């Protein structure tokens, strides 16, 4: 059950690279591709993400995409930069200028076919391809515009594989340009149609977690991406290690997505750790359970008490009592059962995996399909219309051939998605 | 002698089948390589264990089994496990991509591609049968394969073996070990499409097995391995009469005759006693009276429900061990007074009793203690409809919003098959309710 | 913090019980259709006993005993008293009764033509069999016909009939708790055995009455009257027999309804309706499975349900009941 | 309480105790249904491809 990973633009390749660092350390693969681990749980599911090369080396099934060479030379220089298959660096030279239209229609279209060539060569070496995971942001031009172009073309070539994304939402608190709300709205329009599962990673929440909880007065993308790679490691635990469940991307979609358009997940993580400084008291199972449901541990800046949980996945990591985990999970439901829709029975499912993440004895990853996520889309929608009602900054997009109409369509699809979430929060 | 073919489908079915065939081999003295020093008729025989085992000219005793899963993980453990010797590779059928907990993916999309192969392997064992009785089909209600591929297999088996009996052992979904939020959907869909193709079905609710393991085996968080070794004990009580000399439930036809007077209502409750922890050092051995009385305690049933508030249509007692008729009638005498046991007016108030002197066999190193006498009760009581009501309520909750329906429609199923399957369930609950008031 | 749902809005007793629970700060009420409850204050008809006790991580408790209707149905109580060896065909405390349907009663009424003894019965009251049998067929449903107690004990001053309502609570352990406050529900009309069709002094039901307030005389007054008028006590002359009848009925059905080894648990409040004849003999009329309480006693009794049936199972941070020892 | 049909052998015995007397579709249809389902999948998928072509 091979997964093909794609990472696109500056943000997508920065969090992409951290992901492969983190899980590589977990599977005991070193920066040259050689395995130097102790357990065999490490290698039982290694092929979900790694291709095996002659010499018994492990090479990520990862395609690195950008319209600029900058960040990708950074990856290739980074610690684990040499583990990536070099044919899988597909990049242009012009960049995308934080402009969704350039990534999706002009610059990106020039490059997309050679990206699809690498994707095809990766797929054809797969016994049973599950599908794809894309890391990208929605606020720039490459990961946003070209990333959603790739998804639209991958779905045309592989209509029956699962399409999974980690999508970083823009925020004025960690903002590169004023046009981020435009790019994000155009992208959400694509995501609603063409993905099965998207983890909404809100730069607004990562910032607030760094500032309030981690006591970092000046968060950097480094501080944010530490949180992102711990979440990405947590949510993919079930794919990468064996459980009582034989977990894959489609079973996840089947159990998490009751209506096709409502596939935007709130991730959460516990304990929240800042980079570098470790703390030496492992959490207790009661503490993991309480924090991972705490709004302060959510990676989408949405208040879960303002919505209802359609479904929930919880993945505990470490040596712990499965009896006590079952007990604490049953306790949080039965105590706050009003926040779980009553018309999906037993909509909370929990897994435990023996291997903890690096530097923690106990961790818990939360994946929520909450109607509270509409708060994120409302936020971006308000920022969009503030500019769009004055046509501000549109010339950057009409200059690439786009029409106002296409903005009106994307905004209106995103507002329907908001209304569709409110439908089921009252149900 | 008349042969039986066991078919195990999906994860739950395959893993339970492994537990059972392990147990059968210990009970008949067949080693992991299939050699059976006890069979002096080498390469042959019409002995009653040949009902489940064929023999090679080399004297190997091979299960009359086919395992089928839509993904390779589980049957691959059989292919390399301790009993890898037993089975012929042709008996272990695997796909590449499973049903994804989706009834319509197992029945329609994937099912359609493998149903001819499986029935071709099933036909190969039937051709080694001098007089085939029919099939025992093991599967979950909850899986995409268990529910969806089994119901397609059960239709074709009716077509191909019109004259043969089909029995089910069905794992009913429990949230404490459940795999999917849509198991109520799959359960109702597979019941509706399978009902008229199955002559008799023993439902095991994973909730009940799970709580017996916690209460009586003192296992904090039971694993499938704990559940299946207990389940396989119950299956073994139920199949012992097909594999041993005796006069009760001697062919699959007799299960219908003895337990199912009305054909739709073919779901007998199984109750088993005693379940004794193997770590319990000092265990006072339970009497015939005590283990029989325990057959009327809901805490020992394969499905929790209250038979006091239903009616019986039939009841069998299956004992293994030091048991003689006189103790059974004495135990039955005083339980008739002390218990609420109502039969339907058009049925005699009585018990068919079967005693096999070989006491229960327990897997060495497992969780069950060896005991001197055990009993499995099979009772067709309308109180098992409580389980239909629970499932149907959960189905109604989700389906009123049409939650998750798009996953099934996207596999080519029509929304209307949902309300068709539900309406059949509605008629099923109404049948039980007529008989039971 | 325990949880409970309410599924019988028409219940005065449990309208109180839920308000008491909420006001302890340790109970929260859910929506009627939420399955993660500890306690179900359930509906009267078709209560879903088959969906209870399948919530992992939830001790579940309900305020009804499945199977208890066989005691609280006029026709079912008859069949249970005539066919259970524990309650002989002759109970000596149940009035003679038969279940006639409308599409062996005549064998007994004829016996009364032998001695021309009393021959008033009830459903509704009459004196000739035909007058009544035409009434059960005019209604269409199953009625039960019963020997009318032609010589009831009459309270003076007034020459008035009455019945006694006793409230009995049966907890999850099958303890039988008899509330110590009974009520007499008296007829303001002076009894007379000539005109039955004027059933204001015969039917002693509070509604049918649309000396003492509310036509209700509590045990304090009635015991005082028995002392002054008859030289005995309420305990000796009537309450011994009542406790015997309550214990006998509930001990009879205990194997059929007990939830001791069951995956959910029941308690239930019963109202037992009695009738004291002129020799200070106590008779059982009916058993009401969903009884209301007298206004003065709502506070005390609903609090005592919480103490004994609910908090007994779900504890928080001298007594008003007599335990009937079986 | 009446005991009947006592059968004995070396493995055990069986019998019955009375406490009280009383008071399909064809292969070709399967094939239609499956093939109808596969056509509905093909319709849905061609609609997706038509939309992606737009
Ligand atoms: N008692 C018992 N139940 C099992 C076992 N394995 C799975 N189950 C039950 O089966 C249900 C799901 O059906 P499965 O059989 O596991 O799924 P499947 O048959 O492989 O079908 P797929 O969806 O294709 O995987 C779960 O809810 C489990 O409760 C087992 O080994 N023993
Ligand atoms: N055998 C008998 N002899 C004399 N009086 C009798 C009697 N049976 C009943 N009665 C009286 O006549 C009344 C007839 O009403 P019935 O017993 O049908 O009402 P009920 O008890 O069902 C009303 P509720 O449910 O509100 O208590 C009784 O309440 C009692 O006062
Ligand atoms: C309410 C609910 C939620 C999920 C499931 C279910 N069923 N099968 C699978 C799931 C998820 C899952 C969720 C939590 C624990 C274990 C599995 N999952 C998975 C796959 C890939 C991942 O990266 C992470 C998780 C599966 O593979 C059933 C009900
Ligand atoms: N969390 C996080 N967000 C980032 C990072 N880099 C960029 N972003 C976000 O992505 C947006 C810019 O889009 P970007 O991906 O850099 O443009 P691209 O090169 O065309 O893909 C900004 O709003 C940032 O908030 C990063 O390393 N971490
Ligand atoms: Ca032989
Ligand atoms: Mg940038
Ligand atoms: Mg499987």
């Amino acid at each position: 059950r091979e997964i093909v990973h794609i990472q696109a633009g500056q943000c997508g390749n920065q969090i992409g690279a951290k992901f492969w660092e983190v899980i590589s350390d977990e599977h005991g693969i070193d920066p040259t591709g050689s395995y130097h681990g102790d357990s065999d749980l490490q290698l039982e599911r290694i092929n979900v993400y790694y291709n095996e090369a002659t010499g018994n080396k492990y090479v990520p099934r990862a395609i690195l995409v950008d319209l600029e060479p900058g960040t990708m030379d950074s990856v290739r220089s980074g610690p684990f930069g040499q583990i990536f298959r070099p044919d899988n660096f597909v990049f242009g030279q012009s960049g995308a200028g934080n402009n969704w239209a350039k990534g999706h229609y002009t610059e990106g279209a020039e490059l997309v076919d050679s990206v699809l060539d690498v994707v095809r060569k990766e797929s054809e070496s797969c016994d049973c391809l599950q599908g794809f995971q894309l890391t990208h942001s929605l606020g720039g031009g490459t990961g946003s515009g070209m990333g959603t172009l790739l998804i639209s073309k991958i779905r045309e070539e592989y209509p029956d594989r699962i399409m999974n994304t980690f999508s970083v939402m823009p925020s004025p608190k960690v903002s590169d340009t004023v046009v981020e709300p435009y790019n994000a709205t155009l992208s959400v329009h694509q995501l609603v149609e063409n993905t099965d599962e998207t983890y909404c990673i809100d730069n607004e929440a990562l910032y607030d977690i760094c500032f309030r909880t981690l006591k970092l007065t000046t968060p950097t993308y480094g501080d944010l991406n530490h949180l992102v790679s711990a979440t990405m490691s947590g949510v993919t635990t079930c794919l990468r290690f064996p459980g009582q469940l034989n977990a894959d991307l489609r079973k996840l979609a089947v159990n998490m997505v009751p209506f096709p358009r409502l596939h935007f997940f709130m991730p959460g993580f516990a304990p929240l750790t800042s980079r570098g400084s470790q703390q030496y008291r492992a959490l207790t199972v009661p503490e993991l359970t309480q924090q991972m449901f705490d709004s302060k541990n959510m990676m989408a800046a949405c208040d879960p008490r303002h919505g209802r949980y359609l479904t929930v996945a919880a993945i505990f990591r470490g040596r712990m009592s499965m009896k006590e985990v079952d007990e604490q999970m049953l306790n949080v439901q039965n105590k706050n059962s009003s926040y779980f829709v009553e018309w999906i029975p037993n909509n909370v499912k929990t897994a435990v995996c023996d291997i903890p993440p690096r530097g923690l004895k106990m961790s818990a990853t939360f994946i929520g399909n909450s109607t509270a996520i509409q708060e994120l889309f409302k936020r971006i929608s308000e920022q969009f219309t503030a500019m769009f009602r004055r046509k501000a900054f549109l010339h950057w997009y009409t200059g690439e051939g786009m029409d106002e109409m296409e903005f009106t369509e994307a905004e209106s699809n995103m507002n329907d998605l908001v209304s569709e979430y409110q439908q089921y929060q009252d149900a | 002698m008349r042969e039986c073919i066991s078919i195990h489908v999906g994860q739950a079915g395959v893993q339970i089948g492994n537990a059972c065939w392990e147990l059968y081999c210990l009970e008949h003295g067949i080693q992991p390589d299939g050699q059976m020093p006890s069979d002096k008729t080498i390469g042959g025989g019409d002995d009653s264990f040949n009902t489940f085992f064929s023999e090679t000219g080399a004297g190997k005793h091979v299960p009359r089994a086919v395992f089928v899963d839509l993904e390779p993980t589980v049957i691959d453990e059989v292919r390399t496990g301790t009993y890898r010797q037993l089975f012929h590779p042709e008996q272990l059928i695997t796909g590449k991509e499973d049903a994804a907990n989706n009834y319509a993916r197992g029945h329609y999309t994937i099912g359609k591609e493998i149903i001819d192969l499986v029935l071709d392997r099933i036909r190969k064992l039937a051709d080694q049968c001098t007089g085939l009785q029919g099939f025992l089909v093991f599967h979950s209600f909850g899986g995409g394969t268990g529910s969806g591929f089994t119901s397609l297999l059960m239709e074709r088996l009716s077509v191909d073996y019109g004259k043969k009996s089909k029995l089910e052992f069905s794992i009913y979904p429990a949230p404490q070990v459940s795999t999917a939020v849509v198991e109520p959907y799959n359960s109702i869909l597979t019941t509706h499409t399978t009902l008229e193709h199955s002559d008799c079905a023993f439902m095991v609710d994973n909730e009940a097995i799970y709580d017996i393991c916690r209460r009586n085996l003192d296992i904090e968080r039971p694993t499938y391995t704990n559940l299946n070794r207990l389940i396989s004990q119950i299956v073994s009580s139920i199949t012992a009469s097909l594999r041993f000399d005796g006069a009760l439930n001697v062919d699959l036809t007799e299960f219908q005759t003895n337990l199912v007077p009305y054909p739709r209502i073919h779901f007998p409750l199984a109750t088993y006693a005693p379940v004794i922890s193997a770590e319990k050092a000092y265990h006072e051995q339970l009497s015939v009276a005590e283990i029989t009385n325990a057959c009327f305690e809901p805490a020992n049933q394969m499905v929790k429900c209250d038979p006091r508030h239903g009616k019986y249509m039939a009841c069998c007692l299956l004992y293994r061990g030091d048991v003689v008729p006189k103790d059974v009638n004495a135990a039955i005498a005083t339980i008739k007074t002390k218990r609420s046991i109502q039969f339907v007016d058009w049925c005699p108030t009585g018990f068919k009793v079967g005693i096999n002197y070989q006491p229960p066999t327990v897997v060495p190193g497992g969780d069950l203690a060896k005991v001197q006498r055990a009993v499995c009760m099979l009772s067709n009581t309308t109180a098992i409809a409580e389980a239909w009501a629970r499932l149907d309520h959960k189905f109604d909750l989700m389906y009123a919003k049409r939650a998750f329906v798009h996953w099934y429609v996207g596999e080519g199923m029509e929304e209307g098959e949902f309300s068709e399957a539900r309406e059949d369930m509605a008629a099923l609950e109404k049948d039980y309710e007529e008989v039971g008031v | 913090m325990y949880t409970f749902v309410v599924r019988d809005e028409n219940s005065s007793v449990y309208a109180e019980v839920s308000r008491l629970l909420l006001a302890t700060g340790q109970w929260k009420r859910l929506r009627k259709d939420n399955p993660r409850f500890n306690l179900m204050l359930g509906e009267r008809n078709r209560l879903p006993f088959g969906r209870l006790g399948h919530e992992p991580g939830l001790v579940q408790l309900v305020n009804y005993y499945r199977g208890a209707d066989k005691l609280c149905r006029k026709a079912s109580l008859v069949k249970l008293i005539k066919t259970s060896p524990e309650l002989s065909e002759s109970c000596t405390w149940f009035p003679e009764s038969y279940v006639i349907y409308p599409t062996v009663f005549l064998a007994a009424y004829n016996r009364r033509r032998e001695g021309r003894e009393g021959n008033v019965w009830i459903a509704l009251i009459s004196s000739e069999a035909s007058e009544l049998l035409d009434f059960i067929d005019e209604q269409g449903q199953v009625h039960v016909i019963q020997k009318y107690l032609e010589k009831p004990l009459l309270l003076e001053p007034g020459h008035r009939k009455f019945d006694i309502r006793s409230w009995v609570l049966v907890d999850h352990l099958y303890n039988i708790y008899l509330y110590r406050e009974g009520v007499l529900r008296t007829s303001s009309e002076p009894y007379n055995s000539a005109n039955f069709q004027d059933k204001t002094c015969h039917l002693t039901n509070h509604c049918i009455q649309k000396y003492e307030e509310g036509n209700e005389m509590f045990f304090e007054e009635f015991n005082q009257y028995l002392m002054d008028a008859l030289n005995t006590t309420l305990e000796n002359s009537i309450l011994l027999q009542i406790k015997h009848i309550i214990r006998s009925c509930l001990m009879c059905i205990e194997p059929a309804i007990s939830t001791k080894h069951l995956h959910y648990q029941s308690f239930q409040l019963f109202g037992f309706d009695f009738m004291v004849d002129e020799e200070l003999k106590v008779w059982l009329i009916e058993v009401n499975g969903a009884p209301a309480c007298a206004q003065k006693l709502y506070a005390e009794l609903c609090q005592g349900i919480v103490d004994v049936a609910i908090s007994s199972v779900f504890p928080l941070a001298t007594s008003i009941f007599i335990k009937l020892h079986h | 309480m009446e005991v009947i049909e006592l059968n004995k052998c070396t493995s055990g015995q069986s019998f019955e105790v009375i406490l009280k007397p009383p008071s399909d579709p064809s292969l070709e249809e399967i094939q239609k249904k499956l093939e109808a389902a596969e056509e509905r999948r093909k319709y849905q998928e061609a609609e997706l491809l038509k939309h992606l072509a737009e």
